[PDB]
């Protein structure tokens, strides 16, 4: 929590982090941390969900 | 001025010698990063330059320069010690066989020091005291043998520590030894205390 | 300052901790010769002239 | 195979403008050229000497420009000085005068032209106020291994060629490697100029001003003086009350370093100020 | 008074000279100066300074619009999270205005992963606040140092509520805060 | 001194070779090189240096942290030089047990001599007929009669014996030499066209020991970086499942874990039958019958049985060793070691 | 003459003494020094650079440090090992007449001997570990000595080399095995084990080493080891089987019997009188080794040698166990 959220700290703190962008990506969420809502946190919330057996047939199809 | 050209030299070292080379090659352990072998200047012999011992030696030639480091206890004391008092000559013609030392035993109240140093005090020698570290005080007495000595710390089955104290044992037997072995130097007269099972 | 082997002549530690022998100069006398002192040799001359307090 | 007895002339010219140029003798390996004309065989004389723009090379063959070098001496060519070079010189901070393997090189190199070749090195960074000794060097040839190393005669002037008798440099890399004498000259017009121009410069601008200063300071400022002065007579004599009793008792030898009396002469010369003054606050006074 | 002793970094001594340049204001002992390798001389002083102090001394926000920009919005202030944010943008608003200075107050520095001896921190920090006479305090995220403590806490817990009891000791205990002023951020 | 005669002569070249090849900044090593003019290098005495490249060493030529000769006046690189001890200690170019030790696995033997031995007789096949090679087996588990396999797969190449390479060598002092180890090993496994490497002992640096992650974490990196090889050969053996990073990142490029335990009544037979190469057996000696004469008798065991056994046979003072010698140096050597154990 | 006495001015007073660390096959050689400065030179003349063993100490100059001479090192290893052939054999001793010929046929079959060895094919060049309960030598080297009588001898006692000096690590076990590869018909013998028992996290890795080197990964059957400790719980179970391979055996106690025989020993060459009692002696020892009853075996001969006889009495030899039963409870 204390290097995280100095992260955050450069996430929220610095207006001129508008350069390269930072990709996260998460293998669970139930400990969902409150503080990563932020126009320069995770804010993108797209939700992936187990692919079906006709998406599993579409990429071992394709792969 | 002629000497500022050496202070220009930024000074000497100083070299500590740990073993001689018989090539007059002589190496010289000095400051990390040092341990230079040279030989030494000409106008110095080798064979005087003992090693383990430190040295005078050049910064930039290398050269050696020279070597570096109670009226009944006064009544029967008078012959102890006011005896040697007056007359330090008669200790070769007289053959009464003189007392090489006496012994006090009892409750340390008065005699220990004041009258050891008040009956020396009138004989105007020096006094020695005791105070391993219980060999070099051994070879100071070697060295100015003319006091009085007297025991004040040390008066306080076998075993290793009987081997220690019989160190100390085999001084005063060797001190039997010298001064009951052979008589050097005139005045040899020492006083001892003894208080306990010892 | 750490020893004086003779007179007129004595051995100076410098701040490094490496140990110089230095000839002293003759117009400093001997109430400077204090083992335990605090000399101040020169910087190319190496030579001392006086001691601080 | 012929050799001389050479001797370098060093006038106040070149030694100047190698004070001015040991000011700026940085770290940073520096550039110079001597110059001068040859008269003889065994004597050789510098009149003109400037310095080199510095370069991150440092001293080296490539960092002497041609067209700079033949520039500047054809610019002092159309001027009064119509003498050649005759060397080039340099500045070894820290680790002695002695020349490394590229100075060696580029002596190789620019000997080539001049037979003589004088080599110069300054060293004021370690060198005391006291003394500027400076010394010039040569270069030997490599053929003259199995003959004698140097026949010059007139040994003589060796014994004030053995001044820089430093125990590592000089014979510590003398093989391959020896130097030459130096000498000076000076003209009556460097005599006069510069010596009346050094006591001017000791001395006050219409040298009438700053006596009046002390004369004047002796009632106000040196009464101080005075005073301390005493200070330190009765403090000597606090110690001379008691020097009778050791000179009352022993007589023999002497343990203190301390003479007590060359002092107290000084004390009286500064003392003797007031003496020397107050006949010119009778000059001033007077007329 | 004209020639002192200076101590060098690298570890040797020295003694250096008084330049006619400079005066003996500085020259006082105690106060840490630069040298020269030729002549010893002194050019100027160096002052001395911190790792952290340069970060509590170097970031500065511009723009003095976003105090204007904050919407229409006309010894402690409490900003909580019902649903809707920007106190980052207020609270850095001013402190990009003026803020009188940059003394932000991060809920990571109270971690403290030895020993909980924090109260050096709080007494430190708060201590610097009591120096300097204008401040403003920034406390942003205060909900994970929140904990409301209902059950039996514990080693962990323990010190972070302790650092609230020193809180409470300065807050309403035995020291005003009349001048200081603290901005109490969070979530929920 | 008769030495020194010859070259003593021979020294009067060495002045004028003196001038050259003086050179010598103490070979500082150089870490990285973000452009080709200017390269960062750090010294021995923790002073980070930077100096542009010379005309006389390539720019291919130069290698991340790589000791070479540099120069001490022009502050260039001259010339290099090709220059830890257990690196080359750990070559092992030896014969070793053959295929006819199987311990009873009659699948597990083909599912890692299909991997083992079939890739390098059919490189072809396996191109055409599939996409790529099978890429290896994972014996772990109990050891048993462990590093036997390994030795058989040693010895049953039809063209030269490999390198094995233990995992005990790592763990020692002065960290971080375990990079270049790697690094170099894998070099040299590129200079021989595409040999296999074994690594033993997995559990000795996987399972503080952040500096061991440097070597097992760039472990990873070297062997899921198919930069040396990704298709000749993965292969680990520990003896406790309790290495989780290793198994968390074995199936990216590990496969097919099997098990080994012990032989079989026919096995033991054919341990007996490489044992035929030992220690002189008599003819009378019957394989079959020391063999089904100890139940719980791997090829270590065994292997011990042969070398107590061979012990007692030197004791015993013979021209050749008989069953009825040394059956009681081989239940002695089996049943009082078996019963406290 | 002067070629030899030109090369003077690289021996004169530019001249230091620095540590080689290794040679290299292309003429120019590495050392090093308290900063480790690595220079390479060509080589010059008095130099071996083939019995020099890089590694030691040379000796450098303050020019381009080229090699001008070398000093030879550690007259520590003096110690190490003898040289001698002493007459104590095999059949000096009994009752363990099995427990030592099973040493004597484990490393006295390889090299000597070569019928029931080199015909078998196995060579297991590993040799036998023992342990002594007396220890100080007496069993230990009484056991080892059957080898001493007509061969090479390699003699290592105490760990105290490794742990008197710094951390150097296991260049002293380099040096034993190549005194060893020089010396291949020898037999290796470490004494008083306690590497472990005696900074100490070095000293598991430099015996790991020590059983890393031992092993013999890249040499073939050269010599045989022949480990000694006293306590078998001290060594690690680790260092057992890599090093003790071939055979391992038990040394009952020595209180009546073994004490008797050992006293019939030490007393088989001296003269004693007919009133000498063996129960009072092999009675009063309780836990002793050797060199105790050896040390009163000779001050006994010189105390009964005081009166120019030869003859131990009764009384003087209760007089000289005097010794050993205070020794021991002291
Ligand atoms: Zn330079």
């Amino acid at each position: 929590q204390r290097t995280m959220l100095e992260l955050l700290n450069q996430l929220d703190g610095f207006q001129p982090n508008t350069q390269v962008k930072v990709i996260a990506a998460t293998n669970r969420v139930d400990i969902l941390d409150p503080a990563l809502l932020r126009s320069g946190r995770l804010d993108r919330k797209i939700e992936f969900p187990m692919p079906n057996e006709e998406a599993r047939a579409r990429i071992m199809q394709i792969h | 001025r002629e000497e500022l050209q050496l202070l220009q030299e930024q000074g000497s070292y100083v070299g500590e010698v740990v073993r001689a080379m018989d090539k007059k090659k002589v190496l010289v352990k000095v400051h990390p990063e040092g341990k230079f072998v040279v030989d030494v200047d000409k106008n110095i012999d080798i064979n005087d330059v003992t090693p383990n011992c430190r040295v005078a030696l050049r910064n930039d030639s290398y050269t050696l320069h020279k070597i570096l480091p109670l009226d009944k206890q006064i009544k029967e004391i008078k012959e102890v010690i006011e005896l040697p008092v007056k007359h330090p000559e008669l200790f070769e013609a007289l053959g009464i066989a003189q007392p090489k030392g006496v012994l006090l035993y009892g409750p340390p109240g008065t005699g220990k020091t004041l009258l050891a140093r008040a009956v020396a005090h009138h004989t105007d020698c020096t006094f020695i005291r005791v105070s391993r570290m219980v060999r070099e005080l051994f070879v100071m007495a070697r060295e100015h043998a003319p006091s009085i000595i007297f025991m004040d710390e040390i008066d306080s089955r076998l075993e290793g520590g009987s081997g220690g104290d019989s160190e100390v044992q085999r001084t005063m037997l060797e001190l039997l030894n010298q001064l009951d072995g052979f008589e050097a130097t005139k005045n040899i007269k020492v006083i001892m205390a003894t208080n306990r099972i010892d | 300052f750490l020893e004086a082997v003779d007179q007129n002549t004595a051995i100076v530690g410098s701040t490094t901790g490496s140990n110089y022998y230095v000839r002293i100069l003759s117009t400093i006398d001997r109430e400077l010769l204090k083992p335990n002192a605090s000399v101040a040799l020169h910087k190319h001359s190496n030579a001392l002239v006086d001691v601080l307090p | 195979a012929v050799d001389t007895a050479e001797q370098v002339y060093i006038s106040s010219l070149a030694l100047l403008k190698m004070l001015k140029h040991g000011r700026a003798g940085v770290p940073m390996e520096v550039m110079g050229l001597m110059l001068g004309e040859f008269v003889d065989d065994y004597t050789v004389r510098v009149i003109d000497v400037f310095a080199m723009p510095q370069s991150g090379t440092g001293v080296s063959v490539e960092a002497v420009d041609p067209v700079f070098q033949a520039k500047m001496l054809d610019m002092l060519k159309q001027t009064g000085r119509p003498e050649m070079v005759v060397g080039w010189y340099h500045s070894h901070p820290g680790f002695g005068c002695w020349l490394s393997g590229v100075d060696i090189n580029t002596q190789q190199s620019f000997e080539a032209l001049s037979e003589r070749a004088v080599a110069v090195v300054v060293d004021p960074i370690q060198s005391v106020k006291g003394k500027v000794v400076i010394d010039a060097f040569r270069l030997i040839n490599a053929n003259m291994m199995v003959l004698g190393h140097e026949p010059r005669q007139t040994t003589s002037n060796l014994g004030h060629l053995n001044k820089p008798s430093i125990q590592a440099l000089i014979h510590g890399l003398n093989r391959h490697y020896y130097s030459i004498t130096i000498n000076y000259r000076k003209n009556e017009l460097e005599q006069k100029m510069l010596l009346n121009l050094h006591k001017k410069s000791w001395m006050e601008g219409l040298t009438l001003q700053d006596y009046s200063e002390h004369c004047k300071h002796n009632e106000s400022v040196v009464k101080e003086m005075l005073e301390l002065a005493k200070n330190y007579n009765k403090a000597v004599e606090e110690e001379d009350k008691m020097t009778p009793e050791q000179l009352a008792i022993k007589n023999v030898g002497k343990q203190d370093p301390k003479r007590h009396l060359e002092e107290h002469v000084d004390v009286l010369m500064t003392s003797n100020i007031v003496q020397c003054l107050a006949a010119m606050l009778d000059t001033v006074v007077f007329k | 008074e004209e020639k002192f002793i200076v101590k060098a970094t690298n570890g040797p001594r020295y003694v250096v000279g008084c330049r006619r340049q400079l005066d003996k204001s500085k020259l006082k002992p105690g106060t840490r100066v630069a040298l020269d390798m030729t002549t010893l001389t002194i050019m100027r002083y160096l002052p001395r300074e911190v790792d952290p102090l340069v970060y509590n001394m170097s970031h500065e926000d511009p723009g003095n619009v976003s105090y204007s920009e904050i919407g229409g919005l006309s010894k402690g202030c409490l900003l909580y999270g019902p649903p809707g944010t920007g106190k980052t943008l207020l609270a850095r608003a001013v402190a990009s205005q003026l803020d009188c200075n940059f003394l932000k107050v991060v809920s990571s520095s109270i971690v403290d992963k030895y020993i909980g001896e924090s109260a050096r921190l709080i007494r430190e920090m708060f201590n610097y606040a009591r120096d300097h006479q204008p401040c403003i305090i920034f406390m942003d995220e205060i909900d994970a140092i929140g904990g409301r403590r209902f059950s039996e806490g514990t080693s962990a817990d323990r010190e972070i509520q302790r650092t609230l009891m020193e809180l409470l000791n300065q807050m309403d205990g035995f020291d005003t805060l009349h001048r200081v002023k603290m901005i109490m951020a969070t979530n929920r | 001194a008769p030495p020194a005669l010859w070259d003593l002569a021979a020294d009067k070249q060495t002045l004028q070779s003196e001038q050259p090849l003086q050179v010598a900044r103490c070979t500082k090593i150089i870490n990285a090189d973000s452009e080709d003019p200017k390269y960062i290098i750090n010294v021995k005495q923790f002073a980070k240096f930077v100096v542009d490249l010379s005309d006389q060493v390539a720019p291919t030529d130069i290698e991340e942290g790589m000791r070479v000769g540099v120069d001490r006046n022009k502050y260039q690189i001259h010339i290099p030089l090709p220059p830890p001890t257990v690196t080359m200690m750990q070559v092992e170019e030896k014969p070793d047990v053959t295929y006819s030790d199987v311990g009873g696995c009659k699948e597990q033997i083909e599912k890692l001599r299909e991997v083992v031995e079939t890739p390098l007789l059919h490189p072809e096949r396996f191109v055409n007929l599939g996409i790529e090679p099978p890429k290896g087996v994972l014996l772990f588990g109990p050891p048993g009669t462990g590093k036997t396999l390994c030795a058989r797969a040693v010895a049953n190449r039809t063209d030269a014996c490999f390198i094995r390479v233990i995992g005990s060598e790592l763990v020692q002092k002065y960290v971080g030499e375990g990079a270049r180890m790697v690094r170099e090993l894998f070099e040299m496994a590129r200079t021989k066209k595409a040999c296999l490497i074994f690594f033993d002992e997995i559990d000795a640096i996987g399972g503080g020991d952040n500096e061991v992650q440097r070597t097992m974490l760039e472990l990873i990196n070297q062997l899921d970086g198919f930069d040396p090889r990704g298709n000749i050969k993965v292969l680990m053996a520990t003896n406790r499942p309790d290495t989780l990073d290793p198994a968390l990142m074995r199936p990216g490029r590990l496969d097919r874990k099997i098990e080994f335990s012990l032989p079989d009544l026919e096995g033991r037979t054919h341990i007996f039958k490489i044992h035929a190469r030992s220690m002189s057996v008599e003819r009378d000696i019957r394989f079959e019958l020391l063999a089904r004469l100890c139940p719980n008798s791997t090829g270590a065991e065994i292997r011990s049985v042969c070398t107590e056994a061979g012990m007692f046979a030197i004791r015993a003072r013979r021209k050749i060793a008989t069953e009825k010698d040394f059956l009681e140096a081989v239940n002695k050597v089996i049943k009082s070691y078996a019963k406290f154990s | 003459e002067e070629e030899r006495s030109k090369v003077d001015d690289l021996r004169g007073t530019p001249m230091s003494v620095g540590t080689l660390e290794e040679i290299i096959d292309d003429n120019h050689a590495i050392v090093s020094t308290s900063v480790g400065s690595e220079h390479y030179v060509s080589i010059l003349s008095f130099v071996d650079k083939d019995l020099l063993e890089p590694g030691c100490s040379v000796l450098l100059n303050h020019k381009v440090h080229a090699v001008i001479g070398v000093l030879m090192d550690d007259p520590l290893v003096t110690v190490m090992k003898v040289e001698k052939a002493p007459q104590e054999t095999y059949a000096d001793i009994g009752g363990l007449d099995n427990q030592i010929q099973e040493i004597k046929e484990s490393v006295e079959l390889p090299l000597t001997h070569p019928e029931y060895y080199e015909e078998m094919g196995i060579k297991p060049p590993k040799g036998v570990i023992l342990y002594g309960p007396p220890g100080t030598g007496k069993t230990l080297l009484a056991k080892a000595v059957a080898n001493q009588t007509s061969a090479t001898f390699l003699r290592v006692v105490g760990s105290e080399l490794i742990q008197k000096y710094l951390g150097d690590g296991p260049k002293l076990v380099r040096e034993l095995f190549r005194v060893a590869e020089e010396h291949a018909p020898s037999i290796v013998f470490i004494d008083e084990i306690d590497a472990i028992g005696t900074g100490e996290r070095e000293i598991q890795r430099t015996m790991l080493e020590l059983l890393n080197q031992l092993d013999g990964f890249d040499s073939r059957g050269d010599v045989k080891v022949i480990m000694a400790t006293n306590r078998i719980e001290t060594l690690d179970p680790a260092l057992i089987r890599p090093g003790r391979i071939d055979r391992k055996i038990e040394f009952p106690l020595p209180d009546e019997k073994t004490k008797k025989r050992i006293f019939q020993i030490h007393t088989s060459r001296m003269t004693l009188a007919d009133d000498v009692t063996l129960d009072d002696l092999i009675m009063a020892k309780d836990d002793l080794s050797g060199a105790d009853i050896k040390a009163i075996c000779t001050e006994a001969g010189l105390m009964a040698l005081r009166e120019r006889r030869m003859k131990v009495t009764n009384e003087d030899f209760k007089k000289s166990k005097e010794n050993v039963l205070y020794k021991k409870q002291e």
